[PDB]
RNA sequence: UUCUGGUGUCCUAGGCGUAGAGGAACCACACCAAUCCAUCCCGAACUUGGUGGUUAAACUCUACUGCGGUGACGAUACUGUAGGGGAGGUCCUGCGGAAAAAUAGCUCGACGCCAGG
RNA sequence: CAGGUAGACAGUUUCUAUGGGGCGUAGGCCUCCCAAAAGGUAACGGAGGCGUGCAAAGGUUUCCUCGGGCCGGACGGAGAUUGGCCCUCGAGUGCAAAGGCAGAAGGGAGCUUGACUGCAAGACCCACCCGUCGAGCAGGGACGAAAGUCGGCCUUAGUGAUCCGACGGUGCCGAGUGGAAGGGCCGUCGCUCAACGGAUAAAAGUUACUCUAGGGAUAACAGGCUGAUCUUCCCCAAGAGUUCACAUCGACGGGAAGGUUUGGCACCUCGAUGUCGGCUCUUCGCCACCUGGGGCUGUAGUAUGUUCCAAGGGUUGGGCUG
RNA sequence: GUGCGGGCCGCGGUACCAAAUCGAGGCAAACUCUGAAUACUAGAUAGUCAAGGUCGGCCAGUGAGACGAUGGGGGAUAAGCUUCAUCGUCGAGAGGGAAACAGCCCGGAUCACCAGCUAAGGCCCCUAAAUGACC
């Protein structure tokens, strides 16, 4: 009948912020959790490309229990550390804090903290 | 004192509302456009709040000053021909 | 080029009849029609004296349609000097009748009866009128 | 006081720091450096705001009890 | 190459409506909830621990040209410059530029980085 | 010495803008349009507001995001609380208005309160004064995990210098020295000083007794331009005229001529051109009332109505009033 | 056309007397989802113009200008009327032409010269110049 415009979710959770835009794009940290696992990514800027991308499953390859729980907070810090380290070896710590939907202590509280264990400090 | 009675409005106005500099130019850290005061800060020219398509300048000069509503605010940095030696 | 309106905060500037650009309608309602050649300030006492005359020679027949409407007010100076702007309702109100636009429309009748009907209606109009048909 | 064309007065007070001075004036009818304006009539009384005066930085401020 | 998730370059040829269809490898519902935390009322939404079932809805695709939108050629309006007419108060001519509406037609996007089958 | 009375006397003020003056109105700032697509740009030209509000509608963090309508429900019979659907600047923004805004300044809550001091590259806006914006730096804080924000309130008005003075701070100075008074510097307050870039701490009128310096760029009589109104003529035309539209007249409207009316303009004259009327004596033109020559006639005749050509000529004596 | 309600008998019904909405046809300085010329700002280049453009200093003058074309407010889009913007002229430059009219048009005067060619406007006579040719 009549076309209606509705601002999408990722357009009201206060995703994009000002200041950080001092650079064409701020080094955000994709710390989103699915409905079973959690995926982390240190997406770069400018146009695209990233430094290092890790997941809950990928960790299982290095050294982790097979049928081990993932949603557990214990895995959070594990997913935040696996993505780290190598990310720094790629050049230099270029990750910031970006997350809209997790009430501070969200399943990302350990993801951001894990970065403070490899070198990233703010 | 304050007057009242049969009469229309009065007193003229002038902001003014023009545009300083323009695309492709050594836009110094002054204030391009600025149709309205209270314009926030912007480390570049402008290019938003209008038809599709972003504007860009060939040369910049440490931050700038453009309107808050029209043309702006701040996002990506633009500066053709890197201002560097060698 | 006027029709019964309704009360409102009507009281603005005069205006200015520009090029034929705007006006340029055609023949939609009614078989034949009638257009103008030059813009002007048509008052209400002209359209009414022309509409009733359009059916005055008919009486109980087809239907009359008006694809026009006045807007531009009309302020006139009483007799004194010029201290301010006019009222806007001393005599009446008008609009702009630029050429190319359609005015009166007649249908549901013969060609002759619909021909003489527009004749008298054209006499009531201060500006010259052009008679057309269709196509 | 009752507002209107008769006898009005700008309700402008001050805010002197606790046992201190500077960034504020003290007289019969004078205002501080920040020149604060209360409402008087509207439920107010007892004003205070930690401000940074001359000596050191940040204190208490807020005179006229 | 196909499919899926997050984030961009482009923002209604990329929108909406309708119909069909797919996955418990991925994503959504969903199960549980004495807790960290949230709900000025309900864990509906956030959030936390996780069998089963589902993937209806939502979302991601496909098909279908109702509703939007994109958009020629020609003509017309207007206009700079240089002139000529003129009773509606405008208009014409040489020359340059020349859209809006409308018509044929296009069209129900196309891609970039990374990760998981 | 001093409190009243005290223009009887003396010294002055009593604005301007204003297509004459005067009366009225209007004489800052803020919004839109006229400014004819960069700004700027007139006129008592077209519509509305301000001389503030606010311990917070301030900042920050997180979160929440309409109007209206339809279908339903105890207290509903058009709107009120609830649930679902359509939910699209067509809501809400402290107050006028334009623009802008749902990455929200919108709305709610906690913590707080930069409604920060000292400076500030580079620029806008004005003749000047003045006004506005502003990254970053130095000394200290608030909020969030953090990045990070805030130097007032979505923005634009909510205002006004100088001088005289009150008071605090500052051992700056302080005329013999040491102090002090005073002054200087830092900070703040007093003036519908609006006729508000505000001449005074404090000031209204007449002048037909008028005077002087100037001009019609500023009026009155009049000429001129122009001329809606006025006068005359003409077009279409329902009707009146018994019937029949136009012998006569003719509603609702329209197009012109002429130009003596009422006005505007106030272009040439206030180193001036004496106003009206009457009287004396005329000149010209015309849509000439009478005389003459004609058409129509709801014109029988005698007399009239209307229209066309034509003015050659002629065209009154008194009561009352200037 | 559809259609809450509401007028006249009063529930079948009824001329749009009349709100939203769908289709069709218009008006607006303060409407305008779209959208010229042109003006203006800025970066290079070829020439042209005997630095014209800019800063500082000494002496000025002038602030009631008028008119025509063009784009708009006032007046009836009435005035060589009035009030703004822009260009040109007069005003601080004649002359040629419009009979005679400074402001309209052409062209814009160091000077002499019984020296020619042109612009605007014209070519029967009066003041020079075609009663020239063809339709």
């Amino acid at each position: 009948k009549a076309k209606t415009r509705r601002e999408d979710r990722t357009a009201r959770h206060v995703r994009i912020r000002k200041k950080v835009e001092g650079t064409p794009e701020r080094p955000r940290l994709c710390v989103f959790r699915s409905n079973k696992h959690l995926y982390v990514q240190v997406i770069d800027d400018s146009k695209m490309h990233t430094l290092a991308s890790a997941s809950t499953m990928q960790k299982s390859i290095s050294e982790e229990l097979d049928y081990s729980s993932s949603p557990t907070i214990e895995v959070a810090k594990k997913v935040g550390e696996v993505i780290a380290s190598a990310c720094l070896e790629k050049g230099i710590t270029k990750v910031a804090f970006d997350r809209g939907g997790y009430p501070y202590h969200g399943r990302v509280k350990a993801l951001a903290d894990a970065a403070r264990e490899k070198g990233l400090q703010f | 004192a304050h007057k009242k009675g049969a009469g229309s409005t009065k007193n003229g106005r002038d902001s003014p509302g023009q545009r300083l500099g323009v695309k492709i130019y050594g836009d110094q850290v002054a204030k391009p456009g600025a149709i309205i005061v209270r314009q926030r800060g912007t480390k570049f020219h402008a290019g938003k709040n209008v038809g599709i398509g972003k504007d860009h300048t060939i040369f910049s000069l440490i931050d700038g000053l453009v309107k808050f509503e029209k043309f702006g605010p701040d996002r990506k940095k633009i500066s053709v021909y890197p201002r560097e030696i060698v | 080029m006027l029709s019964p309106k309704r009360t409102r905060f009507r009281k603005q500037h005069r205006g200015r009849m520009k090029g034929i650009s705007y006006r340029g309608n055609r023949i939609c309602f009614g078989r034949y029609a009638l257009q103008a050649l030059e813009p002007a300030w048509i008052t209400s006492r002209q359209i009414e004296a022309g509409r009733r005359a359009m059916t005055r020679n008919a009486r109980r027949g087809g239907k009359i349609w008006v694809r026009i409407f006045p807007d531009k007010p009309v302020t006139v100076r009483p007799a004194e000097t010029r201290m301010g702007s006019g009222k806007g309702s001393p005599e009446y109100w008008v609009a702009v009748v630029k050429p190319g636009r359609i005015l009166y429309e007649i249908s549901g009748v013969a060609e002759n009866i619909a021909r003489r009907a527009v004749a008298i209606a054209a006499s009531k109009m201060p500006i010259r009128t052009q008679f057309i048909i269709s196509g | 006081m009752a507002k209107g064309k008769d006898v009005r007065v700008k309700v402008i007070l001050e805010c002197t720091g606790c046992v201190r001075k500077s960034v504020n004036k003290g007289s019969r009818g004078v205002s501080r450096y920040i020149t604060q304006k209360n409402r008087h009539n509207t439920p107010s009384r007892l004003e205070l705001r930690k401000f940074c005066p001359y000596c050191y930085k940040h204190t208490i401020h807020g005179e006229i009890k």
